[PDB]
């Protein structure tokens, strides 16, 4: 009896560590203000230094770039020169080693979501014309013409697609550890997408063939990614009306692309069941 | 490779000389000058920046991670630390027939106190004996003990107050994980991949609370494989013992149908449990089949000898897996071993006052053969002793 | 010769890596796992150049 | 244990009392103190006190301890262990008389070298033949040896370089004993002895040379009244093996009459022998039955298997006793004990080209019942090998 969550190997339960104490400072903490005044330390004590390390004062300008306060009775020294380098430092630190940090983990990388998969070889099926017949008679994405079906590729706007693709990758990385296929593990995987698989029968179905199975959606919200240091992600919305985006009339009103990748995931794990059945609903927000 | 932190004297000669090319048209940087430093300060910025970098980067590694920081990019791949977990064990009431079942049941067990862990019927069996699955209520290994007779908390009417806990034998407690002992079952987490063998199911059904040995079905069973319309198998059944726990070590049909749709689900067919989507499946035992051994010509060994011959015996029939053949070969054997090829040994197996047994039958040559459903429990042994010989003169 | 070997032989890897009967996890593959590992005849090409 | 080992909280609530009655003149303890550390390592100190005694009992026991111990212990009650033994024998060598002899002969007998024991006469006699006592160079027991011819290494002039083994074999030679078999037999001096003598009297007679193996008289050789009750044997008899000599190791019955005059006497009974006053008895030999055995199966079995396998049933019939049966099931366990439980391996006994031979029967359930001083010998083992493998072709 505690409660049970989930994880890449079924329902475990979970608990909490108890607080250490140590922990770096990390990005969030450094600050231009807070070690361009502590840069001043590195220079040499005297009667030349003691004074303008005393009233080294600092403020803020627009654009961050925590300056010194050249009041109207100021004493040009090296001081200030320190305050610089101390500023820049900080400036550095948060324009090169924030990001590259920030991009060489799945579960956080904001603006290198494409070279993320390209690193997974993620291949979508619904853009391929040679797609397999089971995959539906026609596709949320492609119309209709007396050559069978052609498919649109679809621009998505740039918050959108940075959104979805973010919870593609992070839903690639958790199945990247090779989960168990049941589904409870399965819908963990594809949690990020906002999705989840519920079979459609309740009597034992093991004689009864066609194990269908639908797709629900459990938020029409991506959950964001907050290219900041400190903050909440924002969160974005996930579907996409087709007469706003001037597609053809005859896609589907609402297109949703964590619904069409998870149904490539699912349908890619549960490939060597001989009898599966997914099953897509049109889902208004 | 080939691109690390620079030797600090090494990069303080970078910069002084790339600010006496670049700026002083090659000057030396005389010490105690302005311009020495405004070297040293940029040195200065330059090492703090490296240093950052060894920072953080270091905190990014599972191995070297601080432990709030191993909590995360811990829980978004779904590893959590294992709490502290409950025991678990079985109990028998009894009480008048058909009286009125709640379901707030509390069992006291000497000092600790238990709760029923599944459904409570909503009233007693006909029979008027139920077997119920508790659990503790506080966590820990102290939930772990040995006590048999147990009283109810909540008087019930109609019910008897005194408990027996089912083999005296509560198990299933442990204690939590600390950070180093997280870091393990993370990474080395890491370096793996379950793929759902038989293996995994035999070492998955294992954990059930007091569980003993599970064995894959037997040679006297057909054991179909296909549950349906389908091309190859879809279906896996086995055995579970509680050798410690129930007579016999085989527990009633109550006990197993509850791993049954733990195991693979219930619904049974779409992964609803810890199984594979789409594999059906059943977790069944058996029922006892009580034989008699009958040793012929181990009275002339040392006692030592026969006392071992019998603490061997009664060891292999007790761990014989259901619906096996008990053959006398194999018992024959037991006694070839320790008495030698030079010692008279004849075994034989009969049923208790020669009685008929439900799925019990003996070949030509005197094996016990044994249908599904069914195990050789053993009875009793017996030395005896009746053809003659030199060994005693 | 061009690398192609009898039946036995095939067959005796199926055996190895689905087991018998197949798909009952009695071999290399997973549970429910079944399939076959085949061979091929030879057809001589002469090629000129 | 051996000694006592308490209950540990009753001895640390002794412990603890005595340090709050001395020290802290009677006042309890807080827990997580000085005193409470101090107290859980006196505790520990004694704990390990208690196991240094309980070792140092052990320490003088004969069955558990080292074997320095153990031979320092056995040399003060008379049992000392056995040393290496070279092998003996007799070289008769030829040539003109007359010639001159040194101490430095050695002789090449297939492939070992033996060397005089005796001191070798000056001049070869005037007969022309010397027979020498000669013993090998190696200890062990390959300088054991079944030849009839060899050669001189070293040649001497006019002495030809033909040598005869006079006897033609070279009995006695033996390995040093181990520290497990010295152990188990110095145990067996101390422990009560019911037939004492029969024991010493097989002791006895395994040190006539050449003398393999000694066994009592086997389960097919009992005797009874007419009134349908066992006889127990008035008198001392057994068998004897010179399984490097004669065929089986069945010697003819000159060889174990002279035994049975050496350890008895003539007439027995008298002390004029190694036994005591008043100890009749026998020493025996056997007759062989020829048998064929045929291993079906063994070609599905990875080529080590199939080897140890025939090595080992080989062994056993070897070493079969007299006057004992060579059952199916015991050839059939040592196949199972190698193949495993569920290998295919059927074994057969028969007899050379279907003839019948004195004291053999072929019971129905197919074993070779042996009547008295006869035994058990292995013609041939053949393995029958139909082309079946693990995959077809």
């Amino acid at each position: 009896m505690n409660v049970l969550i989930p994880g890449i190997d079924g329902m475990v339960s979970a608990g909490t560590l108890e607080y250490t104490g140590c922990c770096p400072p990390s990005f969030a903490d450094v600050d231009e203000c807070t070690l361009a005044t502590a840069f001043v330390g590195l220079l040499p004590s005297g009667p030349l230094w003691d004074r303008p390390k005393y009233e080294a004062i600092t403020t803020i300008t627009e654009a961050g770039n925590c300056a010194a306060c050249w009041t109207t009775d100021h004493c040009p020294t090296l001081v200030d020169y320190a305050v610089n380098v101390g500023a820049r430092l900080a400036s550095v630190i948060e324009r090169t080693i924030w990001p590259a940090v920030r991009e060489s983990d799945p579960f956080t990388a904001v603006t290198s979501t494409a070279d993320w998969l390209n690193r997974f070889d993620w291949v979508n099926c619904f853009e391929t014309s040679c797609r397999s017949k089971e995959l539906g008679e026609k596709t949320p994405i492609e119309y209709m013409t007396d050559c069978g079906p052609v498919y649109v590729k679809i621009t998505y706007p740039p918050s959108l697609q940075q959104a979805f693709e973010s919870a593609l990758i992070k839903s690639l990385e958790r199945l990247s550890m090779g989960i168990i296929k049941n589904l409870a593990a399965i819908n963990f995987v594809i949690e990020p997408l906002k999705v989840r698989v519920v079979p459609v029968d309740t009597t034992d179905a093991c004689e009864n063939e066609t194990l269908c199975v639908v797709l629900e959606k459990t938020s029409d919200f991506f959950d964001g990614v907050n290219a900041n240091t400190c903050g909440i992600p924002t969160p974005v919305a996930a579907y996409i009306d087709r007469d706003v985006m001037q597609l053809p009339s005859d896609l589907d009103k609402y297109i949703w692309p964590g619904h069409m990748a998870a149904e490539c995931i699912v349908r890619s794990l549960l490939s060597h069941v001989s009898r599966f059945c997914l099953i897509r609903t049109e889902q208004a927000p | 490779c080939t691109i690390q932190r620079p030797d600090p004297q090494d990069l303080r000669n970078d910069i002084a000389t790339r600010f006496s090319t670049n700026v002083l048209g090659g000057a030396p940087i005389i010490p105690e000058s302005n311009e020495f430093y405004v070297v040293s300060l940029e040195y200065a910025m330059q090492e703090e920046f490296y240093a950052f970098g060894e920072q953080m980067w270091r905190e990014r590694d599972p191995r070297f991670a601080c432990c709030e920081n191993l909590v995360k990019m811990a829980a978004e791949r779904g590893v959590y630390p294992k709490p502290a977990q409950f025991a678990q064990g079985y109990v028998r009431m009894t009480g008048t027939p058909g009286s009125a079942l709640n379901q707030g049941l509390r069992f006291q067990f000497g000092n600790q106190t238990y709760e029923p862990a599944s459904v409570v019927p909503d009233q007693l069996p006909a029979t008027g004996i139920l077997v119920l699955r508790v659990s503790a209520v506080n966590p820990g290994p102290s939930g772990n003990a040995r006590v048999t007779d147990g009283t109810l908390v909540t008087p019930v009417p109609g019910i008897s107050s005194a408990v027996t806990a089912y083999g005296g034998n509560f198990c299933g407690g442990s204690d939590e994980e600390e950070c180093e002992q997280f870091r393990t079952r993370y990474l080395q987490r890491l370096q793996y991949q379950p793929r759902f063998t038989v293996e995994w199911l035999k070492s998955k059904a294992a954990e059930w609370p007091c569980v003993t040995d599970v064995f894959d079905l037997g040679p006297n069973c057909c054991a179909v494989n296909a549950l349906g319309e389908v091309v190859c198998p879809n279906n896996f059944e086995f055995y579970v013992l509680f050798r410690d726990t129930f007579d016999c070590g085989l527990a009633p049909q109550c006990v197993v149908d509850e791993i049954t749709d733990w195991l693979f689900g219930s619904p049974q067919g779409l992964g609803l449990g810890e199984a594979e989507f789409g594999i059906c499946g059943k977790v069944r035992t058996a029922a006892p089949v009580k034989l008699d051994i009958i040793l012929d010509g181990l009275s002339c060994a040392t006692p030592a000898q026969s006392r071992v011959v019998e603490e061997r015996v009664t060891d292999f029939v007790n761990r014989l897996p259901p619906s096996t053949n008990l053959t006398i070969d194999q018992l024959r054997f037991i006694g070839l071993q320790v008495l030698g090829p030079s010692f008279n040994f004849n075994v034989a197996i009969r049923s208790p006052n020669d009685a008929v047994q439900p799925g019990l039958r003996f070949t030509s040559c005197g094996d016990a053969e044994i249908d599904c459903d069914y195990k050789a429990c053993l009875n009793s042994v017996v030395v005896i002793n009746n053809n003659v010989t030199t060994s005693g003169c």
